[PDB]
């Protein structure tokens, strides 16, 4: 499995650019794809979505009318065409993979992203803190809150937890508020109830420091939290 | 002597089956009836549940 | 020599017949006279699942009581979600002549087989997002009639050559074989605790097998023609047979003889499938006159009829929680009753 | 001119309609019930036959008010009812003709091209059925529109409504369009289909001696065609002259006498279809009687 | 919301409804014959391409699938006879070896008299057709059948005798037509014969589904 991006660099105000992504090692025509963004010193921000069979296309509120998403299956390629650039478009752009059926695991593989430099009824989610000093061998917890109840009438709670290490792409820890992802050690846990969620890490170890993010997937647009840093 | 081997195999199998501890029919009757009576409350297709807890309606 | 062994076999058969006669001190047809009848049972169709292009031959419920798998004569498996009727997977096979299905207890694998004398095992959870063949088991002489998982590592199969086999999937070699039948074997059923199993094999005879020791323990007789279905009573010490002379029967593994027969004068067609309900009070049977009959297991009367298919009912199953029934027939539809 | 006393026509219509009424109802209702139980098999042609029966049934239900009027000589209702029944009869007759044509064409194509005919679906038949119904319904409007008469005679109805005065050119154009789209095209189609079926049903030999089935099929085809022709030709040959005379265009006395004398018998003959067709199409076959 | 499951299900239905169109054109024929009937040579001389074998080919833009059951066919069990969707059955039977005719007759009357094949027509290929001629001119056919009436050394009499002996084994003759032919090494017209017989079968089916008798 591998996703590799291209197209970044420096651009003048106005003008245009086209970013592309190449996939290898999996069945590209059965997955849906997301474009996500991150400002230089801020949190993550969601940009666009294209579905399998090219049936559904969604944009963010602050990008409609300037951005266009497209895909090509016989060559396994994804395109984002972007025009009329502002200074608020300087960021790092990642491409993300996601498949939906009964019991699947969305957002479970991220690419490596590229850097581009330019010369409400939405749900609100709040992180508790910006940093928490920790010591190895302890048990630590993080929490975040929402402005709505994320529990639906069919029994699912749509809260996701990701971890980003220094210099790397994010990685899925918890999906749908209780479940572990493949290859994640069983010392991570997460639970809570409507409008209050808590993640617990037991027995901190090295290379387990960085920033933690919580996200919702109940209605579009998808929104991220501010970020919690752990310092060792 | 394949016929000898077949006859010996059949004889050994019948000897194995003949030496089985059996019980009376009445005890089997009581056991089946008791099991059916014990779990009667949790059987949905015999005691239909209200539609509020019905996953199919 | 041969004559002495034959005489001893005859003497042992006389001993067995006498031991079975001496134990008949009562019957269910009299003891169950104190049981209140279940009354009239009425069921309605909740969902109808469409999409197969030919006859349907097998199905198997998952262990979460929500997902199920079915196989058809056009050479396909489909994995269905039944709460919403969504299709979750569609798997194309290597040969259109398929006759059996199984669904793994953990949910990671499925299996299939048929007239090609091979049992194929498919993996449902791969990083690439597709379904690929994990193993092919070969070594039987006749076609494959039934297959049931024990866990992710072991499987058991029966053939149309008078044999049964227990296989270790990792190496692909037969761990043990079970022999002794004379005709083709139709069906087998596993015990709830997974220590023994039973099979019926066209002799109007049924045999009980131990998985690990590898020998037959008990043999039951009494039908007049082929045995086409078999299953266990929920507590694992009784089983029910359905045959091709329009008759079902109940056997008990400890008393070593028959208890009841289920048959009515208006049926002149054979059985295709049997199953029990969660508490053991209802017995469901599928027939060749296009309808399904719901019997009261203890009194031996008819409590209900399911009708609505236009052709033979070949598949029939009851969930692990007991809250639904699924039937599959030759008109290429599946129906869910509740 | 010397117009004869045309009075016998009332008793003729009354007796003919009484005779047609009862057995037509019984046969068509039983046939509809029978046909609704063969939809479960793989058969697909049956669709057209369903529609045919429906048309004929609604034909025979349109008679009783005529039987009432032709013997009572009084119409104690409103004019909308008179025009409604007057419209229904002709709508149903022409729908019946169209569906007979479609039946013959399908019957030909499944015997001329046996392999391709396995890719035909029922929804195409439903589409064609609905299109025929709609076109005939919107085409049969001049029958009540143009006879909007007897505004001062509320006791007059089906038989002796007046005639609105129309231009000669428009009237003759309309009558020619009716004649072309009602009689000539179905006749040509049925003749061509009968010929092409007879060529490819008896000519090809076979090893298995099954000549009897081919001959029986040929007999049924020929007899259906003959009944159609004989029932429906005279009315469509006399209608044009009768309508022209009734519109004062034709003034020669002998042809007026002949037309006014002949028309009622042509109507009675054309009205026999709603009784003959159920017997001829599905009370001789072997496979429906179960 | 995670309702992309529904869209995925619709995509799967879009492929099933595509294969449903192809599964209504294919014509399936079940092949049966004797051990020495020249089966291998017959099939290998038609230029086409152990459980069950299947062969595919096309005649006049119609796809034919020939299903060969290689020696498993001896099963006398209903569940094995799951071949009731076939258009017809094709028998290859030898006639030159006079001592093998009884076996072929017993096979034929065992297959044709079964119920499950009531809706399928039957084609009969009398095979090689020339060693029979050589046998007739040297030996008499009366030495094996004390039932023949006629000239023992005329090939035509032998042919009619064999064909009538085969046709007499079946019952309920009018259910579906039985065709027969004589072939030696033609291999080039066999497609024509099979095509014509299947076409006539479909024509008889249409004359009945359309209520013409
Ligand atoms: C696609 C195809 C479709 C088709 C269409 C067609 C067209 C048309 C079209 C149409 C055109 C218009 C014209 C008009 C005319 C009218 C006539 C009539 O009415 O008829 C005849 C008769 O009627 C006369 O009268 P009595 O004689 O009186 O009689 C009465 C009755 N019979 C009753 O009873 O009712």
């Amino acid at each position: 499995v591998q996703l590799v991006e291209s197209g970044g660099g420096l651009v003048q105000p106005g003008g245009s650019r086209k970013l592309s992504c190449s996939a290898s090692g999996f069945a590209f025509s059965s997955f849906g794809m997301h474009w996500v963004r991150q400002a230089p010193e801020k949190g993550l921000e969601w940009v666009a979505y294209i579905s399998s069979g090219s049936g559904t296309i969604y944009y963010a509120d602050t990008v409609k009318g300037r951005f266009t998403i497209s895909r090509d299956d016989p060559k396994n390629t994804l395109f984002l065409q972007m025009t009329s650039l502002r200074s608020e478009d300087t960021a790092m752009y990642y491409c993300v993979r996601s498949i939906y059926y009964y019991g699947s695991s969305p957002f479970d593989f991220w690419g490596q992203g590229t850097t581009l430099t330019v010369s409400s009824a939405d749900i609100v989610m709040t992180q508790a803190t910006s940093s928490v000093p920790v010591t190895p061998g302890e048990s630590v917890s993080i929490s975040c809150r929402s402005s709505k109840s994320l529990l639906h009438s069919n029994g699912n709670t749509y809260l996701y937890w990701f971890l980003q290490r220094p210099g790397q792409s994010p990685q899925l820890l918890i999906y749908r508020m209780s479940n572990l992802a493949s290859g994640v050690p069983d010392r991570f846990s997460g639970s809570g109830s409507g409008t209050a969620f808590t993640l617990t890490i037991s027995r901190l170890e090295a290379e387990d420091v960085g920033v933690y993010y919580c996200m919702q997937h109940l209605e579009y647009p998808l929104t991220f939290g501010a970020g919690t840093k752990l310092e060792l | 002597t394949a016929s000898i081997a077949q006859a010996r195999k059949l004889v050994e199998q019948l000897k194995m089956e003949a030496n089985i501890d059996r019980i009376k029919v009445s005890k089997a009757a009581a056991d089946l009836m008791a099991y059916c009576e014990a779990h009667a409350k949790e059987d949905p297709l015999l005691t239909p549940v209200p539609a509020s807890e019905n996953p199919f309606r | 020599e041969l004559d002495q062994l034959r005489q001893e076999a005859e003497q042992l058969k006389n001993q067995i017949r006498d031991a079975r006669k001496a134990c008949a001190d009562a019957t269910l047809s009299q003891i169950t006279n104190n049981i209140d009848p279940v009354g009239r049972i009425q069921m309605r169709t909740r969902r109808t699942l469409r999409g197969h292009l030919a006859k349907i031959y097998a199905m198997h419920w998952g262990t979460d009581s929500r997902l199920l798998v079915s196989a058809s004569q056009d050479g396909k498996l489909i994995i269905w979600d039944s709460y919403t009727t969504n299709k979750v997977h569609a798997i194309p096979l290597r040969s259109s002549w398929v006759m059996t299905c199984a669904y793994a207890p953990s949910g990671n694998y499925v299996a299939c087989g048929g007239l090609d004398n091979i049992c194929s095992i498919y993996n449902l959870k791969t990083r690439e997002g597709n379904v690929r063949v994990s193993r092919e088991l070969a070594g039987h002489t006749g076609y494959l009639s039934c297959c049931r998982f024990l866990d992710d590592n072991q499987i058991v199969t029966s053939s149309g050559d008078t044999t049964c086999a227990l296989w270790d999937i990792e190496t692909g070699q037969q761990t043990t074989t079970f022999t002794g039948h004379t005709g083709d074997v139709m069906s087998l059923s596993l015990a709830p605790d997974t220590r023994l199993f039973v099979s019926g094999a066209c002799d109007a005879s049924a045999k009980l097998w131990d998985v690990r020791e590898g020998m037959c323990r008990q043999t039951f007789t009494g039908h007049e023609s082929d045995i086409n279905a078999i299953c266990f009573f929920p507590n694992g010490n009784a089983f029910a047979t359905g045959s091709d002379d329009a008759t079902c029967r109940l056997f008990d593994l400890r008393a070593d003889q028959e208890l009841m027969t289920y048959s009515h004068d208006n049926i002149i067609c054979g059985i295709t499938s049997v199953s029990f309900s969660k508490s053991g009070r209802l017995l469901l049977a599928g027939y060749d006159d296009f309808n399904c009959n719901v019997w009261d297991a203890l009194k031996a009367d008819r409590a209900g009829v399911l009708a609505g298919h236009d052709n033979r009912v070949s598949c029939l199953g009851v969930t692990d929680d007991g809250m639904a029934v699924a039937t599959g027939s030759w008109d290429s539809f599946l129906k869910i009753w509740n | 001119c010397n117009v004869t006393n045309v009075k016998f026509q009332y008793s003729l219509y009354a007796t003919t309609y009484i005779l047609i009424f009862i057995p037509g109802l019984l046969a068509n209702s039983a046939a509809l019930w029978v046909l609704c139980r063969f939809i479960s098999k793989k058969n697909k042609a049956i669709i057209f036959m369903i529609n045919l029966s429906v048309a004929d049934l609604a034909h025979v239900l349109s008679l009783p008010l005529r039987i009432y009027y032709y013997i009572s000589h009084h119409w104690p209702f409103q004019r909308a009812l008179c025009l409604l029944c007057f419209y229904l009869k002709y709508l149903n007759m022409y729908a019946s003709i169209c569906f007979l044509t479609c039946i013959s064409l399908q019957r030909c194509f499944f015997l001329l091209k046996p392999f391709r005919a396995r890719d035909w679906k029922r929804r195409y038949d439903v589409g064609i059925s609905a299109a025929i119904w709609i076109v005939v319904g919107t085409a049969c409007l001049p029958f009540p529109i143009l006879r909007s008469t007897d505004l001062n005679n509320n006791k007059s109805c089906f038989a002796d409504l007046g005639y609105k005065q129309m231009n000669a050119v428009a009237l003759v154009g309309m009558i020619t369009v009716a004649e072309l789209a009602g009689f000539v095209i179905p006749v040509i189609i049925i003749a061509w289909c009968t010929w092409k079926t007879t060529i490819s049903l008896r000519q090809p030999p076979m090893a298995f001696q099954g000549i009897s089935e081919r001959q029986k099929a040929l007999r049924m085809v020929f007899m259906c065609a003959a009944v159609f022709f004989i029932c429906f030709t005279p009315y469509h040959i006399n209608f044009i002259f009768y309508t022209m005379v009734k519109e004062t265009i034709i003034s020669s006395c002998p042809v007026v006498r002949i037309a006014l004398y002949f028309h009622p018998f042509c109507l009675c003959l054309a009205s026999l279809c709603c009784l003959l067709d159920p017997i001829l199409y599905y009370f001789m076959a072997s496979e429906f009687r179960d | 919301e995670d309702k992309a499951a529904a869209e995925r299900s619709k995509e799967i239905d879009k492929c099933l409804s595509r294969e449903k169109t192809y599964v209504k054109r294919l014509v399936k024929i079940l092949l049966l014959g004797a051990d020495n009937s020249g089966k291998s040579t017959f099939l290998k001389q038609m230029r086409i391409i152990k459980g069950i074998h299947e062969y595919d080919f096309e005649i006049k833009n119609v796809p034919f699938k020939m299903v060969d059951v290689g020696g498993q066919r001896s099963e006398r069990k209903r569940w094995f006879e799951c071949f009731d969707s076939v258009t017809s059955i094709l028998f290859l039977v030898d006639s030159s070896d006079f001592n093998r005719l009884t076996e072929s007759l017993n096979d034929f009357e065992t297959i044709v008299n079964n119920r499950v094949f009531s809706n399928v027509s039957i084609i009969l290929f009398l095979n090689k057709t020339d060693l029979l001629e050589e046998k007739v001119q040297i030996v008499s056919i009366k030495d094996y059948f004390l039932e023949f009436e006629g000239d023992p050394h005329c090939l035509r009499d032998v042919q009619k005798f064999l064909v009538e002996c085969f046709r007499n084994k079946r019952r309920d003759q009018q259910q579906k037509p039985l065709y027969h032919h004589f072939t030696t090494a033609i291999n080039t017209e066999n497609a024509r014969l099979i095509f014509r017989d299947v076409k006539d079968t479909i024509l008889h089916d249409n004359l009945k589904q359309l209520m013409l008798q």
